[PDB]
RNA sequence: UAGCGCCGGCCAACUCCGUGCCAGCAGCCGCGGUAAUACGGAGGGCGCGAGCGUUACCCGGAUUCACUGGGCGUAAAGGGCGUGUAGGCGGCCUGGGGCGUCCCAUGUGAAAGACCACGGCUCAACCGUGGGGGAGCGUGGGAUACGCUCAGGCUAGACG
RNA sequence: CCUGGUCCACCCGUGACGCUGAGGCGCGAAAGCGUGGGGAGCAAACCGGAUCCGGGUAGUCCACGCCCUAAACGAUGCGCGCUAGGUCUCUGGGUCUCCUGGGGGCCGAAGCUAACGCGUUAAGCGCGCCGCCUGGGGAGUACGGCCGCAAGGC
RNA sequence: AGCUGUACCGGAAGGUGCGGCUGG
C-alpha cells in the first residue's frame, strides 16, 4: 500500500520533470498544499490547481523548465535537478535551530515542518524555530 | 490554409509507425489514418518562414537534403533555381563533421573536369581516358550540388528528418540550425524548424519547396 | 596561450598473424588558468602523435569554469560509471587539495581552493571525466536566479 | 663534538669496481646465472639533525560493517514455498490532550585538559588571570506543522 | 462427486478492518528408510561375452508412517504508486474493427548497468518490512547442540 | 556435451540408475 504520500509526489514530480511534462496530477492532501504552496513561493513550479478527477480531489502541478538548448541532446536544464525526502516513515529527522542544514551554500532550499507550520531554510533560520526536516531541494 | 487542403498535406502515416513525441501535433484520427492539426501547421510555418526570410537576406546558405525516391527531381529542380547547394542521391557518412576530406573529393571532380577540357588528353591511352571517364561520372553523380559549398553551410532544410537522421545528427553537432518538413513517425525535439507536413504526396513536397524558394529568391 | 600537461601515457597491445602490435594513448589536460578548460584522449602508433591528437581532441571539448574568489561555488558529487568524484569550496589561503588527476585538471581550470575526495574505482580515464562532467555540471547565483524568476 | 637512514617504482635523490640464481636484499611488486641505477665497497647526492633508524600496539588511508557513507541476475550475497505470533510501518476531513518534536528562562554540566585574549620565566615548552563554548539532564512557561493518543465523519486501500 | 484459488460486469453494503513478518505450524521433484501388498516393461549393485550387447535383485507402482535435499533458477523476496510506444498470443466485457480489464512473450523512449543486458511482468524513479555478504583455499570441514531407526539435515 | 541432488561400485586417471538446468 501507499507508506509515505509525501515521497510518492516527490517521486511523481522527479518522474514528470524527467520526461519533459507541462502538468501532472497527484491526492489531494493539505499537508501536500502547503509543500506545493512553498515551492511556487521559491519559483520551481509554475503553479499548482486544485482540480477533480473522475469524482475524487487532485491537484494538477504546472511545471517549469529551461529553454531549448543547442548541440546534441537539446533537451532543456531542469528547474528541480533534485529532490531528495529526509525524513522518512521509520526513521524521522528533527533538527534545531542550530542544526538547520544550509543546502548547496544557499542555492538550494529545504522544508522544514516546524511548530509555525511549514518553512523554507531561511524563514525558519529568522524566526528562530526547529522541526521536522521534510524533504531538500536543488 | 485552402491552399494546402488540396494538396494533401495534412495525411500523415498509419497509427502503426506514429511517434509518440509527435503527439501533440495530431489533431484527430479517421478512418485507421492520422490527421495533422492544419493550423499548428500554419504558425510553425510562418515562423520557419520568417526564420528562412531573415537568412536569406543576411546572405546566408542553405543546404537541401531530399534522397527518398519520389523526392529526387522535385529537390534538384527547386535548388537549381536558386544559388543554395543540395544533396539529393545519397548522404554520404561524414559529409559535415568530415567536411575537409570531402572537400578533397570536390577538389578531385574539379581537376578531372578540368582534364577533360583541355587539349593534353591526347596522352593517356584510350583505356585509361575510359576509367577517368569512369571516375569523372561517379564523382559527378554523387558529388553535384555539394560542389557549391566553399565551405560550412549557415543551414540545413531536410525532407524527412528519420529517413535522414545521420545529416540531423552531424548538423546537430556542429550547431547548425535545421529545417524538415516532418510527419507523423519523426522527432519535433531534434528539428530547431519545423514544418508538420508530408513526406509522400509529391504535391505536398512540391508546394513546399516551392513556396520555400520563391521566399529564397524574393529577400535577396 | 593554452599551456599543456599530460595525465597519463599508456602502452596497449593486440594480437596480430603471430605478433603484438602497440598502441599508445596519451590524455592530455589545456588551459589558461582564466576559467576555461580541456580534456582530450589520442590514440596513436606513436608517442608524438598520440600526444598531438590528445591536444588537438582537447582544444574543441571546451568548458567554461564559473570561477569566483579562484573557488568552486557550490559542492558538488558526480558519478560517472563506477567513479565518485566530490568537489567543495575553500576559502581563499587553502590551495588545491586533490589527487594527480583532479589537480591536473583543476590547476589549469585556473581553481586555487578546493577539496576534494576520490570514491569507487580511481582509473584515471573515468576520475578525469568525472572531473569534467562536474566542472560542467556548475551553476552561479545569476544562473539559478534567472532559470527561476526569469 | 657530527651523526643516522636512504638513493628501481611507490618516494626526494646516480656512476664505477667485487661476486654470477652463490654470497645476499626484500614493506608490496620483485632484484641476483657477465651488465646489476635493487647484493657488498667507494665516489657522489637526498632527508633529518644530538639525534636517526628498527620492532610491538592504536587510528587513519579502509566508503574494507557503508547512520553521515556500500551492497545481493552472472563477481560473496534473495530464505525451496505458503499461513501466521511478537515486532516494525501505515489512506483523508474536522476537533480535544500536548507524550514525542520545537522554542524561551533558569539550575547543573567541579578543578585541571580543549578554544580565545592578555600577562610572568632573556623566547618557547611551562605557568598564571579573565572570557566564553559545551553533548546531556532537572524545574517553570509557550506552539500545534509532523509523529502519538482519544473522539467524531468519508470512500480512492481492503473485504463482501 | 467433494473442494481451493482467480478473473470480469453491476458500482449494491462495511468505513482503514492494510503491508511485511524473527520464531512456530503446514507443504515440499527425485533419490532413500519402516510396516504390509504388488510386480508387465525398464533398470543401480551383480552374473556372462568383444574388449557396446544378453540377463538380473533392490527400486520405479499402491496404503499408511518417516526422510526434507537440488542448476528447489527468472541464478531476480513481498506489497503499493509513477514513468513513450509497437507487435504476437490466452481468456473476459462493451456502443464492434474499434474501445476497455486480467495473464503469457518479443522489439524498444527516458532511465539504470562494469559490461552482457533490463526496460508498465524493471535489473528505472521511490516508500515500508524480512532474509543474506565482508578475499581464495582449508570447508559446508572439526567440536557442541537440535532433529532422525539409518543414510544424513539445520 | 557439461554441471548438479541422491544411491551404489571385488575390472574406479572414474562408471551407472532416478530425476533437474543451460551456466552447451
Amino acid at each position: 500500500m501507499l507508506t509515505d504520500p509525501i515521497a510518492d509526489m516527490l517521486t511523481r514530480i522527479r518522474n514528470a520533470t524527467r520526461v519533459y511534462k507541462e502538468s501532472t496530477d497527484v491526492p489531494a492532501s493539505r499537508f501536500k498544499e502547503e509543500i506545493l504552496r512553498i515551492l511556487a513561493r521559491e519559483g520551481f513550479i509554475k503553479g499548482y490547481e486544485r482540480v477533480d478527477v473522475d469524482g475524487k480531489p487532485y491537484l494538477r502541478v504546472y511545471l517549469k523548465y529551461g529553454p531549448r538548448r543547442q548541440g546534441p541532446d537539446p533537451r532543456p536544464e531542469q528547474v528541480i535537478h533534485h529532490i531528495r525526502r529526509i525524513s522518512k516513515p521509520g526513521r524521522r529527522v528533527y533538527v534545531g535551530v542550530k542544526e538547520i542544514p544550509r543546502v548547496r551554500r544557499g542555492l538550494g532550499i529545504a522544508i522544514l515542518s516546524t511548530s509555525k507550520g511549514v518553512l523554507t531554510d531561511r524563514e525558519a533560520r529568522k524566526l528562530g524555530v526547529g522541526g521536522e526536516l521534510i524533504c531538500e531541494v536543488w | 490554409v485552402k491552399e494546402l487542403l488540396e494538396a494533401g498535406v495534412h495525411f500523415g502515416h498509419e497509427r502503426k509507425r506514429w511517434n509518440p513525441k509527435f503527439a501533440r501535433y495530431i489533431y484527430a484520427e479517421r478512418n485507421g489514418i492520422h490527421i495533422i492539426d492544419l493550423q499548428k501547421t500554419m504558425e510553425e510555418l510562418e515562423r520557419t518562414f520568417r526564420f528562412i526570410e531573415d537568412l536569406a537576406m543576411r546572405g546566408g546558405t542553405i543546404l537541401f537534403v531530399g534522397t527518398k525516391k519520389q523526392a529526387q527531381d522535385i529537390v534538384r529542380m527547386e535548388a537549381e533555381r536558386a544559388g543554395m547547394p543540395y544533396v539529393n542521391q545519397r548522404w554520404l557518412g561524414g559529409m559535415l563533421t568530415n567536411f575537409k576530406t570531402i572537400s578533397q573529393r570536390v577538389h578531385r571532380l574539379e581537376e578531372l573536369e578540368a582534364l577533360f577540357a583541355s587539349p593534353e588528353i591526347e596522352e593517356r591511352p584510350k583505356k585509361e581516358q575510359v576509367r577517368l571517364k569512369h571516375e569523372l561520372e561517379r564523382l559527378q553523380k554523387y558529388l553535384s550540388g555539394f560542389r557549391l559549398l566553399k565551405r560550412l553551410p549557415d543551414a540545413i532544410f531536410v525532407v524527412d528528418p528519420t529517413k535522414e537522421a545521420i545529416a540531423v545528427r552531424e548538423a546537430r553537432k556542429l550547431f547548425i540550425p535545421v529545417i524538415a518538413l516532418a510527419d507523423t513517425d519523426s522527432d519535433p525535439d531534434l528539428v530547431d524548424y519545423i514544418i508538420p507536413g508530408n513526406d509522400d504526396a509529391i504535391r505536398s513536397i512540391q508546394l513546399i519547396l516551392s513556396r520555400a524558394v520563391d521566399l529564397i529568391i524574393q529577400a535577396r | 596561450d593554452f599551456e599543456e600537461k599530460m595525465i597519463l601515457i599508456r602502452r596497449t597491445a593486440r594480437m596480430q598473424a603471430g605478433g603484438r602490435r602497440f598502441r599508445f594513448g596519451a590524455l592530455v589536460v589545456v588551459g589558461d588558468r582564466q576559467g576555461r578548460v580541456g580534456l582530450g584522449f589520442g590514440k596513436a602508433p606513436e608517442v608524438p602523435l598520440a600526444v598531438q591528437k590528445a591536444g588537438y581532441y582537447a582544444r574543441r571539448n571546451m568548458v567554461e569554469v564559473p570561477l569566483q574568489n579562484g573557488t568552486i561555488p557550490h559542492e558538488i558529487e558526480v558519478e560517472f560509471g563506477a567513479s565518485k568524484i566530490v568537489l567543495k569550496p575553500a576559502a581563499p589561503g587553502t590551495g588545491v587539495i586533490a589527487g594527480a588527476v583532479p589537480r591536473a585538471i583543476l590547476e589549469l581550470a585556473g581553481v586555487t581552493d578546493i577539496l576534494t575526495k576520490e570514491l569507487g574505482s580511481r582509473n584515471p580515464i573515468n576520475i578525469a571525466y568525472a572531473t569534467m562532467e562536474a566542472l560542467r555540471q556548475l551553476r552561479t547565483k545569476a544562473d539559478v536566479e534567472r532559470l527561476r524568476k526569469g
